[PDB]
RNA sequence: CCUUUAGUCCCUCGAAAUUUGAGGCUAGAGGAGAAAAGUUACCACAGGGAUAACUGGCUUGUGGCGGCCAAGCGUUCAUAGCGACGUCGCUGAUGUCGGCUCUUCCUAUCAUACCG
RNA sequence: ACUAACCAUCUAGUAGCUGGUUACCGCCGAAGUUUCCCUCAGGAUAGCAGUGUCGACCUUCAGUUUUAUGAGGUAAAGCGAAUGAACUUUAAAUAUGUAAGAAGCCCUUGUUACUUAACUGAACGUGGGCAUUCGAAUGUAUCGACACUAGUGGGCCAUUUUUGGUAAGCAGAACUGGCGAUGCGGGAUGAACCGAA
């Protein structure tokens, strides 16, 4: 039993996409999550993962809609930031 | 497997050589004290208290004051 | 210094260079060159184990190798015997062409005049 | 040194019992030709084990820092010396005292 | 016996105890007998002994 | 970018009842780059190596360090140095430990005997 | 909805493990080791022992001495030689590497796509001779090559040299010797001693 991080295993394209892959041994450019909206969406998945199984179907849906609304508000802020960057 | 094979074969030779290194560092540390000991007896030129730098830094600084 | 593959070299192991120095067993050795590189020379040496000799190959740099003259005595003899044999056949007497071990000294007399012997005590007092 | 400290986790197993501790040392001055009992300030260099330096082990040849306030050493610029190097010149494992010579 | 004196006793044909050989004295043969001195007794024989 | 080292006492700012602090010049040393890297007589876990318990003419009543003295010895000998006896200077424990056990021996003798 | 016991047989189930394994005499006779391999409870290779074939032959080989030349210039003597272990004319003790002719040559000349300004050099050879000491000594109860086959692949103690440490112990490295497969004489006795197989 050894870690996949230590072995030089290539990333494989699955239903979950690989995306753009950064080269090994070079600068993996840091993206910051200082924004409160970007802080809320990460917080929604942490609280959802720890809570686990809920018997209620409605409360199970509200646990997912909180994550969905957090993603939408963050995306609107990022698009407004992208528009402000395009103006500048 | 290659690494464990060489450590299985060298083994005691590393253990003996490590003891000779540790016996050498005791000699070097004791000799460096005696160079300090002869220097202060020949002369000195110090402060009220000893220097805040650790050993092999304060001693090397005193041996660079020559 | 230019070296060729096959000559006889002596390894000295100078302490000025710490690169390419062989073991202390290979210090003060003599072997035959089998490989020549840019900065190192491969020398085949002989090492005895119990009764046989196992040939070992070591890479020694230029700074530790030097030519020898062990063969040079053999080639000095092979011309000296050649000229002597031609010079002997020219006038027609045999000559001992071999080298012989040192023999015991023959009898002789030693005069005592001008060299009167001095008597010596077991320890010197003066 | 101090009465109560919370050691790092890396040193918490190493128990030094209270009956095996020393606070003062018999320290001799090479030039004044006297021996006085001086308090120990810190253990500076154990020349056998680096871990013994961190644990404070007193060993023959170990440099310690002693308070020389009672000795009245007048340094350059007219200052009374207060901390000096001393080399332990005995084996405190075998005898129940610490003997040192000042590195002055 | 060390390995070097063992070979000289073979080369001098002294393979057994109370065994004797005649040796011409040179500088090459004298140093042979010098090494095997802890094992041999030698000297100059006369006409009778021959 | 500053620090240290040795020199010139060759030049500025601050303080100070005439003395200082902070920098400069010369040239040695210290501090491919946000991906990760180097390092430790330290710790935890897992593994490998070496050793495969020890002591047996053992032990007892007189400390250690440093100085002075010191017959000798030494690489020729009181000085390369080693160096004894002295003298001087510094200095309630405890608690898985106890209890019981015939016979015989040791003296390192508490008593009884005899001496100084 | 899901997912005990005894009897006979498969079964003489699976072991690298334990124990045992059957006349005599003769001859030859070990190793307890190197190097490599996803190598350490294992394989291959080389060594020691043996068989068969071929090839020789003093044109041989050698845990040896000598000569010549190195690595230790390690002691010593001198400084009425110079200079100052780091000085030397010389040079120990003690072990140690390499070479010593028929495979070397020498004289005449053939090849080469190597080499050189070049019938110049390097390699392999043809023709004559050094075949009687042919180019030190001593020995030699033969030596080399190929193929095949079996057991082996642990160390203990001591001398000498050397490295490190301790209050003293002790720990490591190299050579050699003894014991492991060895009886006999001696040391009253006997793994490690002496003598001698």
């Amino acid at each position: 039993v050894y870690s996949e991080k230590e072995l030089g295993i290539p990333q494989l394209n699955t239903v979950t996409p690989v995306g753009v892959t950064k080269p090994k041994g070079k600068k993996k450019g840091k993206v910051f999550v200082d924004d409160r909206e970007s802080m809320n969406t990460i917080l929604a998945m942490v609280e959802a993962e720890k809570q686990g199984q809920i018997e209620s179907k409605i409360m199970r849906a509200r646990q997912l809609e909180e994550i969905r609304e957090a993603r939408r508000i963050e995306a609107e802020k990022k698009e407004a930031e992208r528009k402000a960057l395009l103006e500048n | 497997a290659r690494k464990q094979r060489d450590l299985k074969k060298f083994g005691k030779a590393v253990q003996v050589q490590k003891q000779l290194e540790r016996a050498k560092q005791k000699r070097e540390a004791l000799d460096k004290i005696n160079q300090l000991k002869r220097k202060r007896a020949e002369g000195g030129a110090l402060g009220a208290t000893e220097a805040d730098d650790p050993f092999d830094v304060a001693v090397d600084n005193e041996l660079s004051r020559d | 210094r230019t070296y060729r593959v096959g000559d006889i070299v002596d390894i000295k192991v100078n302490g000025a260079v710490q690169k390419g120095m062989p073991h202390k067993f290979y210090h003060g050795k003599t072997g035959v060159v089998y490989n020549v590189t840019k900065s190192a020379v491969g020398v085949i040496v002989y090492k005895r184990v119990k009764h046989r000799y196992i040939e070992k190959r070591i890479n020694v740099r230029i700074e530790h190798v030097k030519p020898s003259r062990s063969r040079e005595d053999f080639l000095r003899r092979v011309k000296e015997n050649a000229e002597l044999k031609k010079k002997a056949k020219a006038e027609g007497v045999p000559v001992q062409l071999k080298r012989q071990p040192a023999m015991p000294r023959e009898a002789h007399t030693v005069s005592i005049a001008d060299n009167k012997p001095v008597t010596l005590a077991p320890v010197a007092y003066e | 040194g101090p009465d109560f400290t919370r050691r790092p986790v890396k040193y918490e197993r190493f128990i030094r019992p209270m009956g095996l501790r020393y606070k003062k040392a018999n320290v001799t001055h090479p030039t004044l030709n006297v021996t006085v009992q001086l308090p120990i300030l810190s253990v500076k260099k154990n020349p056998s084990n680096p871990l013994y330096t961190q644990l404070g082990v007193l060993t023959k040849g170990t440099i310690i820092e002693v308070n020389v306030s009672d000795l009245g050493i007048v340094t350059a610029s007219g200052k009374i010396a207060w901390g000096r190097y001393a080399q332990i010149t005995n084996n405190p494992e075998n005898d129940g005292c610490v003997n040192a010579v000042l590195l002055v | 016996i060390p390995p070097k004196p063992r070979k000289i006793l073979q080369l001098l044909r002294l393979r057994q105890i109370n065994n004797g050989v005649f040796v011409k004295v040179t500088k090459a043969t004298a140093e042979m007998i010098k090494i095997v001195e802890p094992w041999v007794a030698y000297g100059y024989p006369n006409l009778k002994s021959v």
